[PDB]
């Protein structure tokens, strides 16, 4: 398989191996049983990838935007979050900012959509 | 540094998860149609440079399990005969033909009056019980243990009873977290943990105090509790090397079917052929004995290297927590154990056992089973992989169990479930 | 750290010129590295940049089409393949470590190492 | 604003807030089976709208602007009075008839453009 | 034509009808909700492979992954001009699965190689 066999390198290490992980996301009370599990597996899914389409970033594994890196979510350099660290520190390092780098991603895609369209009412 | 944030899918991120997990497997009350087939080439990623915390007594694994093992059970049992038909009164007799001491008394042989394939016309019919069965009521008149209590449906005679590996595996976007640290105690950090698509077979093993056809310990004797120094909670012993158990029904029995009603009958025992002995297990004496002083070398690292250790048998209470119960061939055994439990720490065994025919399965009040007669003799020979214990200057462990939730521990100890978090960010130099 | 470079001499106008470098002494695959000019009697000059994984190569104006920059992180060397010389491209031609960056760790902009150099001579 | 907040709000004073309604329109057997058929049916919904956008050329945007010019048979009215005076309730009920009419331009016109991105990546 | 009326026509008169058909992709009662629940997850798996190749949105997806003449040595007129889609899926369905390999690595590679060009500056 692979999967999550990067969960114990280096966030620079990692990310490499996304679409290793991406793949691995996909008697009545028994159906009823596998039918929910497989209904949120989707259901989770496609929260993601409509989460991932609202900032831009359809279609992408790896997605450069246009939010500034605030020093107070994290107070690092490079170095050290892409040559020491792995995914799993970094998760528990900022996830009370979680939201806030989300809320922030979203409003960056929204000023660039209009922007495009004004750009394209030209001529 | 001018940092931006950048946006990652497919990141090897997980937190702890509680879902339903799905049942692999390669006419049985486990092996049902709803389980799938399994991976016939099993894959486990390594996970190197990772450490996990596990808590085997919060392991939302053993719950399901639990839960699924007796919903299949029942739903096993749905189709068959009920005997609700059978609870009259019973007209009984001691059998004593050929009766050694030891079953003296333990065999009836009830006549009584019961309905036929019509059901205007009654026949008068008998079938041999077991004391344990049959309850005595206002000296010849008995009843059914049942008949105050519950309905009993009757087992489905084609159905085997015999433990088939099950294998849990998880459902998308999440993943199984297997424990590969030798000499694991149940909780905490665990280094070398590695990703697995599903469980190993797991046999729905049911038994009490002795934990047959188990898994073994790689190295040392396990000794696991939720607190060790909690009395009230049990202590889960994982062998290093199976004990032997040798079970056996000797008596050559026969069956009678006996028409209820269209399309129903029930069996009954008939007479038995040649002697009639008691049913019992030899535990080898050697293995036994070296075997606890493994067990009382690991205990004492947590009691103290000059603790006396004593075992001794368990205090009274319901037949199937004071003794040894376990479905063998298909007949339910109560052994005694008090040989294996009566020693200070500082050939064979013969256990003798009794057989019941009239079942409570899981520790509830109703839903009666009963097994039918199984015909001719009787020999089982089992592992015994572990022990259940409770704490009673001298320490005494004596056997413990029921609950049915620690059998399945001692096997899903060592998995965590956990869900993907394909989703996060983090500061680059890229600039959209 | 070491850079050394080789292959170089005199070749006509119009001909062809393969340099290479040797790098030891760090880990090859990590940095980006680049060729850089000095004519005989005057400064530097940027010729061409490859990244550290060899997928990205810039190149100056004046050599855009005729010069082609090659990377071979197996056995830690840089290829530059000279097509089409002229008299304009006499120079030292150094091999240097840094340039680029690689999006992932903090950028550089600047040339971290530096061979001693081939001599072209066209 | 939250959810449907803006729906009484002029079209150009909505077309901020797509994304407040794009977030909510994915989130004892006879219960189960209910439960199921009403997020099964959520999904599916979402997919096909998903499938328009991407047939359209459109996947991946809130908004995006097509080549299909504005037919005045649809409707006769300028800029100033569908952005600035309008709903979007009173428009979707000005256009329903045209609907499917637009949808089969739109369909048309990705089909045309896509093949002349792979008639002009093949140059060379 | 509609659904499928093109399966027999040839592969460059065929991939015109692709919105066609990719519109028809999307108690006893439990039957109908797992015909309905596969097909949401085939349909899913397929979009997420055209994503990791980098086709996503599209029915029509260039890539820069060379054709090996060992899959299939012809002249492109005998492929588009006078082969059917189920033939060609036949002749090539042994190196399916090496084709879809080599798509994904080159979506990496392009992947990083996009981030490494948009912080310069
Ligand atoms: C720990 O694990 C061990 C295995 O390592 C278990 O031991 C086995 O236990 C079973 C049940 O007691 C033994 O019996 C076998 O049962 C099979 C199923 O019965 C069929 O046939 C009867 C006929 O009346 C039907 O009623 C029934 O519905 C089934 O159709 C039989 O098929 C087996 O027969 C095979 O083995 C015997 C060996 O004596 C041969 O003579 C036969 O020809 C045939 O090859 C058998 O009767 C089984 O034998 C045990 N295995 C071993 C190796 O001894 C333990 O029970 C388990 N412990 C616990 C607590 O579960
Ligand atoms: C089956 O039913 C018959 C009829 O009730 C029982 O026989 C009766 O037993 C009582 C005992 O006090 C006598 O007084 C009756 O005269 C008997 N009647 C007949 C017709 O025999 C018989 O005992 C029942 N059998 C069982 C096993 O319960
Ligand atoms: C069902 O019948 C059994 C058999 O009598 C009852 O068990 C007895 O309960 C009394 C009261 O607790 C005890 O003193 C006896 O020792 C029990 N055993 C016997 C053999 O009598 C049981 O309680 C009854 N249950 C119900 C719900 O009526
Ligand atoms: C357990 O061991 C006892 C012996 O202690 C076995 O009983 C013997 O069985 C043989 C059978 O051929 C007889 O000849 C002996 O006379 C028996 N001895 C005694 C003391 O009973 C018994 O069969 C064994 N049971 C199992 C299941 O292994
Ligand atoms: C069980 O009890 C019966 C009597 O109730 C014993 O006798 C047999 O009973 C059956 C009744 O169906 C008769 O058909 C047989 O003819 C009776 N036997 C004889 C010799 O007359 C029966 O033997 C007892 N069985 C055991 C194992 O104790
Ligand atoms: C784990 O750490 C060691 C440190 O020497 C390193 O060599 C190894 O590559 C690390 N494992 C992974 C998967 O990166
Ligand atoms: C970072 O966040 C704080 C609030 O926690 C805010 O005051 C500050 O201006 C932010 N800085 C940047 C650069 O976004
Ligand atoms: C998040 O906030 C809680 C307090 O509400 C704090 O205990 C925790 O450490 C914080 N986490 C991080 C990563 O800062
Ligand atoms: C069975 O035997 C016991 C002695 O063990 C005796 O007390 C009892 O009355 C007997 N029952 C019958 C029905 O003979
Ligand atoms: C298991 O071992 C850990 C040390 O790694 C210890 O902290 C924990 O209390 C132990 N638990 C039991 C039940 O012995
Ligand atoms: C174990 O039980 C004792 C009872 O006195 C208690 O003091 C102790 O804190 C418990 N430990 C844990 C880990 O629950
Ligand atoms: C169990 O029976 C086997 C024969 O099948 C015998 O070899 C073995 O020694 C017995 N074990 C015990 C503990 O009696
Ligand atoms: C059990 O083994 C110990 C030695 O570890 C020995 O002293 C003891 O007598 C043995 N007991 C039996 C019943 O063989
Ligand atoms: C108990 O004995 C072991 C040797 O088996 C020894 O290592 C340990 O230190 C002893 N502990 C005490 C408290 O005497
Ligand atoms: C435990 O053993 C003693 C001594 O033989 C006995 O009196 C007691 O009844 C036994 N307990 C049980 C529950 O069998
Ligand atoms: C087990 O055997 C002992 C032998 O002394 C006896 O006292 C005890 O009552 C027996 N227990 C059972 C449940 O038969
Ligand atoms: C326990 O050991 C003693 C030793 O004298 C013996 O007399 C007694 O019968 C034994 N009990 C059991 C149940 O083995
Ligand atoms: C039981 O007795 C019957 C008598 O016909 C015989 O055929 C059968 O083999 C016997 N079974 C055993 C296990 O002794
Ligand atoms: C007991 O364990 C041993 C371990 O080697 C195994 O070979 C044997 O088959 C096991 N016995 C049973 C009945 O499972
Ligand atoms: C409702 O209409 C008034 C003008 O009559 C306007 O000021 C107000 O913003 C409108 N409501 C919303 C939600 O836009
Ligand atoms: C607009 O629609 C009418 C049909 O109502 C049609 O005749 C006319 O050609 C269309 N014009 C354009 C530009 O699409
Ligand atoms: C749609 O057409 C019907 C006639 O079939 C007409 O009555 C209705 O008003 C039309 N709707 C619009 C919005 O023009
Ligand atoms: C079927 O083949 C004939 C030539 O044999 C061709 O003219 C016709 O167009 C084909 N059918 C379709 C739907 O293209
Ligand atoms: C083409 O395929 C063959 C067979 O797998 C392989 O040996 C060869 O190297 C491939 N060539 C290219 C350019 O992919
Ligand atoms: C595919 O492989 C099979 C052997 O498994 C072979 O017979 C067949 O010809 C192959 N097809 C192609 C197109 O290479």
């Amino acid at each position: 398989l692979g999967f999550l066999g990067a969960a114990g390198s280096t966030m620079g290490a990692a990310s490499m191996t996304l679409t290793v992980q991406a793949r691995n996301l996909l008697l009545t009370v028994w159906g009823i049983k596998q039918l929910q599990a497989r209904v949120l597996a989707v259901e989770r899914y496609l929260r993601d990838q409509q989460l991932l389409g609202i900032w831009g970033c359809s279609g992408k594994l790896i997605c450069c935007t246009n939010v500034p890196w605030n020093s107070s979510w994290s107070n690092r350099n490079l170095s050290e979050i892409w040559d020491n660290m792995t995914w799993l520190q970094w998760d528990k390092e900022i996830s009370n900012y979680t939201q806030i780098i989300y809320g922030l991603l979203e409003e960056s895609q929204n000023q660039q959509e209009k922007n495009e369209q004004d750009l394209l009412a030209l001529d | 540094e001018n940092l931006w944030v950048t946006v990652y899918y497919g990141v090897p991120v997980w937190k702890d998860a509680e879902t339903t997990l799905f049942c692999a497997s390669d006419h049985n009350v486990w092996a049902t149609h709803a389980c799938v087939p399994t991976d016939p080439n099993p894959q486990e990623i390594h996970l190197e440079n990772v450490t996990e915390e596990f808590n085997m007594w919060k392991n939302n694994m053993v719950e399901q399990m639990h839960t699924d093992i007796i919903s299949l059970w029942d739903q096993s049992l749905k189709p068959c005969v009920k005997l609700t038909p059978l609870c009259v009164t019973l007209q009984c007799t001691n059998v004593t033909n050929n009766i050694t001491d030891d079953m003296r008394g333990e065999l009836k042989n009830c006549s009584f009056n019961m309905t036929t394939e019509l059901r205007d016309k009654k026949q008068k019919v008998y079938s041999l019980f077991y004391r344990l069965d049959v309850v005595q009521i206002n000296n010849k008149e008995y009843r059914l243990i049942n008949c105050n209590t519950s309905a009993i449906t009757q087992a489905c005679p084609k159905v085997s009873f015999e433990p088939i590996p099950i294998h849990y595996c998880a459902p998308a976007g999440f993943a199984i977290l297997k424990c590969k640290d030798k000499k694991f105690n149940g909780t905490g950090p665990c280094p070398s943990v590695s990703t697995v698509q599903c469980t190993h077979g797991i046999k729905p093993v049911v038994s009490t105090q002795l934990l047959l056809n188990g898994s073994l310990a790689e190295e040392e004797v396990m000794i696991r509790s939720e607190n060790i120094t909690n009395n009230a909670k049990n202590i889960l012993v994982q062998f290093n090397t199976p004990v032997q158990i040798n079970c056996t029904r000797p008596n050559n029995n026969t069956r009678k079917s006996i028409r209820i009603g269209p399309g129903q009958a029930f069996y009954a025992t008939g007479d038995i052929i040649g002697d009639i002995r008691q049913a019992h297990c030899n535990v080898s004496k050697a293995t036994w004995n070296e075997t606890l002083g493994k067990v009382v070398k690991q205990l004492r690292k947590h009691f103290g290297n000059n603790t006396i250790i004593r075992f001794a048998n368990s205090s009274g209470g319901d037949l199937e927590v004071t003794t040894h119960s376990f479905n063998c061939g298909g007949e339910f055994f109560y052994c005694n154990t008090s040989g294996l439990f009566n020693s200070t720490w500082i050939d064979s065994i013969t256990l003798p056992c009794r057989i019941k025919q009239i079942i409570n399965m899981w520790q509830r009040i109703g839903q009666a089973m009963y097994a039918p007669p199984i015909q001719g003799v009787i020999r089982c020979v089992s592992n015994i992989t572990g022990l259940i214990l409770t704490r009673d200057t001298t320490e005494t462990f004596r056997p413990g169990g029921g609950d049915m939730r620690d059998n399945w521990r001692s096997e899903l100890y060592k998995y965590k479930v956990v869900k993907i978090e394909p989703l996060g960010v983090a500061p680059t130099r890229c600039k959209r | 750290v070491q850079l050394v470079e080789t292959g170089g001499g005199l070749v006509q106008p119009g001909g062809s010129l393969k340099l290479s470098c040797r790098a030891s002494g760090y880990t090859f695959s990590s940095f980006a590295m680049s060729w850089v000019r000095q004519a005989p009697g005057k400064g530097l000059e940027w010729v061409s940049l490859i990244n550290d994984r060899g997928g990205l190569t810039f190149y100056v104006d004046s050599v855009k089409g005729r010069f082609t920059i090659s990377r071979d992180n197996s056995k830690n060397t840089l290829s530059l393949q000279m097509h089409s010389l002229r008299d304009g491209d006499t120079a030292v031609y150094y091999c240097a470590t840094g340039g680029m960056s690689s999006a992932l760790q903090s950028s550089k902009y600047y040339f971290d190492f530096w061979g001693q150099g081939a001599l072209v001579t066209v």
